């Protein structure tokens, strides 16, 4: 949902939310990866769990909104970038 | 092919967004597969690194 | 006049060498040793063979001085090899004075040989070289071994004080020559240096400029090459 | 009064080193102009014949120059000073005369330096030599300073003690001094973290901790009564750590496009 630009999450966020101790969250996060809700690696010393991938989920209220936002960012970049690619290398461009 | 590629991506990319709108309002039936696949595209993202070229091409040419 | 001009490449090889020598000479006085060295090194190389020889020796006198001004200590063989070795002998001595960092040899040489230097035209640059004698020594030592006490640099060069050294570092740092900083937390000079540039994007840039620079020349290489045989084929021959 | 050589030079002498005045030696300097138009219609061609006219030319502009320096106005001085120089160069120092030229000459050297017009400074250095024709007392101040300043012995300068001997030089010496103090002041920030107040007065060319507090504050260190060198210093030391990645790569696409086109 929330990050287009990043995909890493801190533990501390879970911890406060749950109101469950820090020691448990590291262990809970490990179960999360094993089920396959998320795939990635956990780096303890940076205090992040980095998601390489997120499981598909059936239509949710938060979800549909994020997808649109990311498609918009994507359209805009592709048009800007198209001008750069076309602008340079004139002699092969035909 | 690379110049065209960017243009191709744009033509395809618009459709994906209108489809998402239709489901939201202007009611259209959801094909579940499509929604499942969409979310996958955004998650793989990393940032860029290196790649560069040497002074060597010039040396040969100067020899001639 | 130098600033305004870039200098195009259609004009013969002898004339280019004259353009570079003159340019190099003037700029260095200001303390623009950096641009001037490039021109002078190109100048020597641009000149002709045996006919050139009289201009070449004057250019060879100026050349050691401009490369010395940068913070480099030129090669000793170079002075030796042209067979103007004798005339080159004070220029080599100036290079040695810069190596040790001692004022006393540098100052006495400048005066004795001053009659010979004035003749070449080099003398104006030679006064600016006094700064370099101490400057080259401190950059050499700091580069090699990063953290050294302020007291240690003072003895080596024969400077007045640990302050006297700190002030050399202060003028330099902004320009970037010595490239170190003074930490008066205990009194040492600490070098900026670190290493592991290949886990950072920064090398792609280094290479990128080198290729861009090469590139404009490559289009030029193909183009120029064909022109002279074609002129000769167009010319009528027996 | 009315002045022009061969019949006047009253005002040069009356201006300073007799009594202070410029209320006759620069207030009446508007009618001197009218003879100047004649005089200046002749060093189009710079020859030895022109000499006679040339010394009269210089004379108003030496008194002109002198009123400007005392008055503490740098721009007026600059217009007056500039004329005298071209009027020396007519076989390169044809006129190196008068001791009411002497002061101007030294002043001109330090003046160029305060602006940090490095090119002009060298141009004058070479043009001028009358530093032993009119002999090293006040003219000595820029000369000492060039040797020291090039060597990088800031301690040796003889510009933070060239305030005390002055003809009316003290003003020029002060603006040039302020330039010297700044150059060092910014650098030191990068140099090291929170260092003593006393250490930060010593090699900051300051006279007291009070002068240092106000001067440091504008620069961006010692905003409070505690050093703040530390912000600046830390940024410089690691050069090999910085990856915003895409931002730093600086458009790989452009370089590639330049490269591909030829083949």
């Amino acid at each position: 949902t929330r990050p287009a630009n990043h995909r890493q999450l801190t533990f501390e966020e879970i911890a406060k939310s749950a109101k469950i101790t820090v020691n448990k969250v590291e262990l809970l996060v490990m179960k999360a990866l094993s089920v396959g809700l998320v795939r990635g690696s956990i780096d303890e010393v940076d205090k992040r769990v980095h998601m390489t991938w997120v499981q598909p989920r059936v239509l949710d209220l938060q979800q549909i909104k994020g997808m649109k936002d990311r498609l918009e960012l994507w359209c805009t970049d592709v048009k800007s970038m198209e001008l750069l690619v076309e602008h340079q290398a004139q002699d092969i461009l035909t | 092919n690379q110049v065209h590629g960017l243009k191709g991506l744009n033509s395809k990319l618009l459709d994906i967004r209108t489809y998402l709108e239709k489901v939201a309002s202007g009611k259209l039936p959801i094909n579940h597969h499509i929604i499942y696949q969409l979310q996958d595209v955004f998650n793989l993202l990393p940032d860029a690194s290196l790649q560069e070229f040497v002074k060597a091409f010039y040396l040969k040419t100067n020899d001639q | 006049l130098v600033s305004k001009s870039v200098f195009p490449e259609q004009a013969n090889n002898n004339e280019w060498a004259r353009y570079l020598y003159y340019t190099g000479r003037i700029k260095a006085i200001q303390l623009e040793y950096s641009e001037a060295r490039r021109t002078m090194t190109n100048a020597l190389r641009k000149a002709p063979q045996h006919t050139a020889v009289g201009f070449k020796q004057t250019v060879h006198k100026l050349l050691i001085v401009v490369e010395l001004l940068l913070g480099e200590i030129p090669d000793r063989l170079q002075f030796r090899q042209p067979s103007l070795k004798r005339s080159l002998m004070p220029y080599f001595l100036l290079t040695q004075a810069v190596r040790t960092g001692n004022l006393a040899k540098f100052n006495q040489v400048l005066d004795q040989f001053g009659e010979k230097f004035q003749t070449d035209g080099t003398y104006t640059l030679i006064i600016r070289l006094r700064h370099n004698v101490i400057k080259t020594g401190v950059r050499m030592i700091s580069l090699s071994y990063s953290r050294i006490s302020l007291a240690d640099i003072a003895q080596k060069l024969q400077l007045d004080s640990p302050e006297d050294a700190e002030f050399i570092v202060a003028k330099a740092i902004r320009d970037g020559v010595i490239e170190a900083s003074i930490n008066h937390e205990k009194g040492y000079v600490q070098s900026k240096e670190m290493i592991d540039i290949y886990s950072t994007r920064e090398p792609q840039l280094a290479f990128h400029q080198r290729i861009s620079f090469c590139l404009d020349i490559h289009n030029m290489s193909v183009k120029a090459m064909r022109f002279p045989p074609k002129s000769y084929n167009k010319d009528l021959e027996s | 009064l009315q002045a022009a050589a061969g019949m006047y030079e009253q005002l040069k002498d009356e201006w300073n080193r007799k009594s202070p005045n410029l209320s006759k030696c620069g207030e009446e300097l508007g009618r001197l102009k009218l003879v100047l138009l004649e005089l200046n219609f002749l060093p189009t061609t710079g020859t030895k014949l022109t000499k006679q006219q040339l010394i009269l030319a210089r004379d108003i502009l030496e008194i002109g120059a002198q009123w400007s320096i005392l008055c503490k106005d740098i721009p007026s001085f600059e217009r007056y000073m500039a004329q005298l120089k071209c009027y020396y160069f007519d076989y390169k120092e044809q006129l190196p005369e008068s001791a009411y030229m002497h002061q101007l000459l030294g002043l001109n050297l330090l003046f160029l330096l305060s602006q940090n017009r490095v090119a002009e400074f060298h141009t004058e250095l070479e043009r001028l030599p009358a530093k032993d024709i009119q002999t090293n007392v006040y003219i000595k101040h820029p000369v000492s300073l060039e040797q020291y300043l090039m060597e990088g012995s800031y301690n040796k300068v003889f510009l933070a003690k060239g305030n005390i001997p002055a003809e009316s030089y003290t003003f020029f010496i002060d603006i040039l001094l302020d330039t010297i103090r700044d150059e060092i002041a910014g650098c030191i920030e990068k140099a090291y973290e929170k260092i003593l107040f006393a250490e930060a007065t010593r090699i900051l060319f300051f006279s007291t901790p009070k002068k240092m507090t106000d001067y440091a504050k504008k620069r961006g260190w010692l905003l409070g009564p505690n050093n703040y060198y530390s912000f600046a210093s830390q940024q410089q030391k690691p050069e090999d750590s910085t990856i915003p990645s895409t931002e730093l790569a600086r458009q790989v696409i452009e370089y590639a496009r330049q490269l591909e086109m030829i083949v």
